[PDB]
C-alpha cells in the first residue's frame, strides 16, 4: 500500500526525479513487458515503482544498466541470427 | 419571561437537558442545549449541483 | 408554523396575494381541493346579482422558480368566515400564517465531527417524516419547426428503437399523462427526414411523473389525435 | 476547531473529581477507568509514563 | 455464575405504549443491555405498513379527485400514517368503498379477517359531497427497516414510502431491585412507545433474539 | 445500464489512482491538493476536515 | 426475509504478540456494529471472571506514604508494579502468597514461593530494584477472584486496586464496508491487548459466552 512516498524521496534526492524515474519504470511494467522486481499486493504499476523505488533497487542507473543489457541482448540476437 | 415559561412547562429552567448517546448508551457530560429552531431548505439542492 | 415567529407572519402572508383571501364573508357552502364556494351574508350582499363566490384554487403548478406553488383549502364545509379572512393556504403557509421551513429539535453539541465546520447532522426522523420532502416541476419544450426537405413529424414511429420506446408513448406519440420516467426516457416522438431520431428525450439525472401535457398548434397544421 | 475543543477539555483539570489523586500503572488503564466509569476525564492522578 | 434475567412484569398501560421490565441483572448489564435492545428496537423491527395505493379514477400522485377536500398526495400521507396488522400473509389489498358527505376515516375498510386495523378512528380524507365517491385499493405489505419510494422502483398505481417500523420510542431506566438478600442488582425497565402492531413481550423477545443471532459469529449456541 | 458487474471494475480502477481537488478561488498552492477516492453512496464530495 | 439478517463472520485475527489482536467482522448490518462493539466492550471492560493481587502487607510498613531503606522503587510504586502482576488460579477463590528475598539485584515474580494452585504468566515482571545485599525485603501478597475493576477508593493492611478483569485495553472502530448489493454496512474492528491471562480470541469467545447466557430466558 501507499500513504506517502518519503523514503523513495531520501533515496533519489531530488523529488523532481522520482516521478521520472518511476514514470519510466511504470511504463516499463504498463505495455510493457517487463516483470516487477517486487511482490504486488494488487497495487497498480505507479504504486509498484514507487515500491520498488523505497527499497533501493530501481534508480536511473539501474535502468540505464538494464537498457544497454538489452540492447547488448538485441544485438547479439541479431548477430547470432543472422550470422 | 423565557425562564417563567420554561417554568410553566414542566422543563429545566436553564434550557439545557442531559442527553444520552445513542451509541454508548452513556451520558454526555455538561447538559447540552435542546430546543427547537425553524429550520428552513434552501433551493441549493445536491442534485442540481453534481 | 413557526414556533417562534414574530406576528408579522399574518400580514405577509395575506399581503402577498398567494393565499384566497375571501371577499365577502359569510358561510361556507362547498369546499373541495379545486373551489371553494362561499355564501355571502346579506350585510355584505348587493340587492341585485344574488351572489355566491366560487373561489378557484390554483392547484399544482409552475412556479419561476421551478417550486410548486399549490393552494389547499383551510376551511371546511359548512363554517362561517368573514370579509379579509383567509380560505386557502398558499405555498409555504399554515391557517393564514407563513410557514418557509420547519420547526425541529435541535442539540447544540459536537457530534463525533459530522458538523465540523458548519455542517448539520440530521436523524432518519427527519427524512422518514418527509418533512422536507420539496416538490419541482419542469416545464420542457418539443418544438415542430418547419425545415427544408420537409417538416418534422410528432409520430410515434422513430426510427432505431423497439417496445420500450412506444410504451410509454401513445397512440399520437406523446407520452401519457402520471407516466414515472427516468433519464433517457422518450416524451414526444419526433423524427427528421435525412430519418434521424430527433425526439423530446428527459434530461440526465433527473425522475418524476408528467403532470400535464399541453399541445399549441399553428392555425393551419392539421392536428395529431392527442391534440 | 472542534478537534481542539476536544483535545482543550480532555487535557484540562478540576480540583476535585472523581478518582482525585490515586496512583495509575499505566495509561492503558488509565483509559480503562475512564470508560468503566470510576474516574473523571479530568481528575489529576499519579500515572507512570514511559 | 451470574443471574440472569426475566421478563418479570410488563405493564400494558395503553394501547400504544408499555413498560416491559427485566429483573433480576448483574451491576452494569443494565445499560449494556439498556442500551442494546434500544438499539435493536428501534432499528429492526417487523412493521406491516402501505406500500401501494390505487385510487379509482386518479391518474397520479399530483392531482385531485372531484369531490374530497383533500389532495391525492395528502391522503398518501395519511395512508403513510396507517397502522395496521397482517396475520397469515406477507402482501393483502385492502379496498375501502364510501360516499356521503363526511371523513373518511379507516373504519370504512372492508375487514379482511386476517387484517386488522388498529386506530378505526385515523382519518384519511373527507368526503365533501353527496354523489362524490372515492373507491380505492390499498396494498398493505410486511417488512421491516424504511424503504422509499425511490429506490426499490402501469400508471394508476402510486408508489408511497414504506415505514415498516411498529416502534417510535423507546426509553430505558435502571433502578437498585432492593431484594433477595442482596442488594446491588439492577432492574432494566423500558418503556416502549408503539403504534399498535406488535405486542411488547414479541418486541422485547425479537430484540433480544436478534441479539443471540448476532452473537453467533463467535460463540456456539 | 449500470449493471451489476461495473461497480467491481469500478472499485479496480479507483484503487490507486489519485484525483485533484479543488476549491475555486485557488489562491494559493494548498488549493489544489490530490487525493485517492473512497467511493460514496451520495452525491457530495467528503473531504478531510484538517484539509 | 424479516428474520433474515447479514450475520457475519471474522474475516480477519490480525494479531501482534501473544497477549494483543486486532479482530474484525464483516458484514455486519447497518447499526450493529455500534451495538455489538459497545455491548462486547461494556462486558470485556466491565465483568470478566479473573484473579488479581487485592491486598498487600508488607512486614516493615505501617502506611502508604511510607520509607524503607536498601530499596530502589518506593511503596507507591511498588504498588504500581504489584497492579501489572497477572496470576492465574485454579478453584481456590483467594490466596495468599509470601515473598522473601534479600540481595543485590531486581526482585521479580519468579522469587515469590509457588506453593498451592497459583500461575504467574511472567517470570520476567519485576517487582522491585534492590542495591544492597543486606536489604530484606519480606510481603505477604494477597491475590483474590473478582469481576472486574475494583479500586482502592471503594474497598499493615496496604491498598492496591485490585483489576481482576483480564483485559487492558480494548476498543472499537466500527467502519463502513459493502456487499456486492447493499447500500451501506458495517465492519467492526475490535482491538483489544490482556495481561496475559487469556489469549484475546478467547477472551472474546468469554465476552460472547457471557451476553449469549445473559438472553437465555427470552430466546
Amino acid at each position: 500500500a501507499r500513504v506517502t512516498v518519503q523514503d523513495a524521496v531520501e533515496k533519489i534526492g531530488n523529488r523532481f526525479d522520482l516521478v521520472l524515474v518511476a514514470a519510466r519504470r511504470a511504463r516499463q511494467m504498463q505495455v510493457g513487458g517487463k516483470d516487477p522486481l517486487v511482490p504486488e499486493e494488487n497495487d497498480k504499476t505507479t504504486v509498484i515503482a514507487l515500491r520498488e523505488i523505497e527499497e533501493g533497487l530501481i534508480n536511473n542507473q539501474i535502468l540505464d544498466v538494464r537498457e544497454r543489457q538489452e540492447q547488448q541482448e538485441q544485438e547479439a540476437a541479431e548477430l547470432q541470427a543472422v550470422t | 419571561e423565557i425562564k417563567e415559561l420554561l417554568k410553566l412547562g414542566d422543563l429545566p429552567t436553564s434550557g439545557q437537558i442531559r442527553l444520552y448517546d445513542g451509541r454508548t448508551g452513556e451520558q454526555f457530560e455538561r447538559p447540552v442545549t435542546v430546543g427547537y429552531m425553524y429550520m428552513l431548505k434552501l433551493n441549493h439542492l445536491v442534485d442540481d449541483k453534481m | 408554523k413557526p414556533l417562534v415567529g414574530t406576528g408579522m407572519e399574518r400580514a405577509v402572508a395575506v399581503d402577498s396575494g398567494v393565499t384566497a383571501v375571501a371577499k365577502r364573508g359569510g358561510v361556507v357552502q362547498y369546499v373541495d381541493a379545486s373551489r371553494i364556494v362561499i355564501k355571502v351574508n346579506e350585510d355584505e350582499m348587493y340587492p341585485g346579482e344574488a351572489g355566491i363566490d366560487i373561489y378557484n384554487l390554483t392547484k399544482y403548478t409552475r412556479s419561476n422558480q421551478n417550486t410548486c406553488i399549490n393552494q389547499m383549502p383551510c376551511v371546511s364545509l359548512g363554517e362561517p368566515v368573514e370579509r379579509g379572512d383567509v380560505l386557502a393556504d398558499g405555498p409555504s403557509t399554515d391557517l393564514g400564517e407563513l410557514a418557509l421551513g420547519q420547526n425541529m429539535r435541535v442539540a447544540f453539541m459536537p457530534w463525533n465531527g459530522y458538523n465540523f465546520e458548519d455542517s448539520i447532522l440530521v436523524s432518519e426522523r427527519v427524512v422518514q417524516e418527509d418533512r422536507f420532502t420539496t416538490i419541482h416541476i419542469q416545464e420542457l419544450a418539443c418544438v415542430s419547426r418547419d425545415t427544408k426537405l420537409g417538416p418534422e413529424e410528432i409520430t410515434a414511429d422513430i426510427p432505431n428503437v423497439g417496445e420500450a420506446a412506444l410504451s410509454k408513448l401513445d397512440e399520437s406519440g406523446i407520452v401519457y399523462i402520471g407516466a414515472e420516467v427516468t433519464g433517457g426516457d422518450i416524451l414526444v416522438g419526433k423524427v427528421t427526414p435525412k430519418v434521424k431520431d430527433s425526439s423530446l428525450r428527459v434530461p440526465n439525472g433527473v425522475s418524476g411523473t408528467v403532470i400535464d401535457v399541453q399541445v399549441f398548434t399553428r392555425d393551419g397544421v392539421e392536428k395529431d389525435k392527442r391534440a | 476547531q472542534d478537534v481542539v475543543l476536544g483535545l482543550y477539555y480532555m487535557t484540562r483539570d478540576c480540583v476535585n473529581a472523581k478518582g482525585e489523586g490515586m496512583v495509575l500503572t499505566g495509561p492503558k488503564e488509565a483509559e480503562r477507568l475512564y470508560r468503566s466509569g470510576l474516574a473523571s476525564l479530568h481528575a489529576r492522578v499519579k500515572v507512570r509514563i514511559t | 455464575e451470574f443471574l440472569k434475567p426475566r421478563l418479570v412484569d410488563i405493564e400494558q398501560v395503553s394501547s400504544t405504549h408499555a413498560k416491559v421490565t427485566l429483573e433480576p441483572l448483574e451491576r452494569g448489564f443494565g445499560h449494556t443491555l439498556g442500551n442494546a435492545l434500544r438499539r435493536i428496537l428501534l432499528s429492526s423491527m417487523p412493521g406491516c405498513a402501505v406500500t401501494e395505493v390505487e385510487i379509482d379514477g386518479v391518474l397520479h400522485e399530483y392531482s385531485t379527485k372531484e369531490g374530497v377536500q383533500e389532495d391525492i398526495l395528502e391522503i398518501l400521507l395519511n395512508l403513510k400514517g396507517l397502522a395496521v396488522r397482517v396475520q397469515g400473509k406477507d402482501e393483502v389489498i385492502l379496498t375501502l368503498n364510501k360516499s356521503g358527505i363526511g371523513p373518511v376515516t379507516a373504519a370504512d375498510i372492508t375487514h379482511d379477517g386476517d387484517v386488522e386495523i388498529v386506530k378505526p378512528q385515523h382519518v384519511i380524507c373527507h368526503l365533501t359531497d353527496e354523489n362524490a365517491s372515492i373507491s380505492m385499493r390499498i396494498k398493505v405489505q410486511r417488512g421491516r427497516g424504511y424503504v422509499p419510494a425511490s429506490t426499490r422502483i402501469p400508471i394508476g398505481r402510486l408508489l408511497v414510502d414504506a415505514c415498516y417500523s411498529p416502534v417510535e420510542r423507546i426509553a430505558y431506566n435502571v433502578e437498585a431491585a432492593r431484594v433477595e438478600q442482596r442488594t446491588d442488582l439492577d432492574k432494566l425497565v423500558i418503556e416502549m412507545e408503539t403504534n399498535g402492531t406488535i405486542d411488547p413481550e414479541e418486541a422485547i423477545r425479537r430484540a433480544a433474539t436478534i441479539l443471540a443471532e448476532q452473537l453467533e459469529a463467535f460463540v456456539d449456541l | 445500464r449500470e449493471e451489476a458487474v461495473v461497480w467491481d471494475i469500478l472499485d479496480e480502477v479507483i484503487r490507486e489512482h489519485p484525483v485533484l481537488l479543488n476549491r475555486a478561488p485557488t489562491l494559493h498552492r494548498l488549493g489544489i491538493q490530490a487525493f485517492e477516492p473512497v467511493l460514496i453512496e451520495g452525491k457530495a464530495i467528503q473531504l478531510h476536515p484538517l484539509v
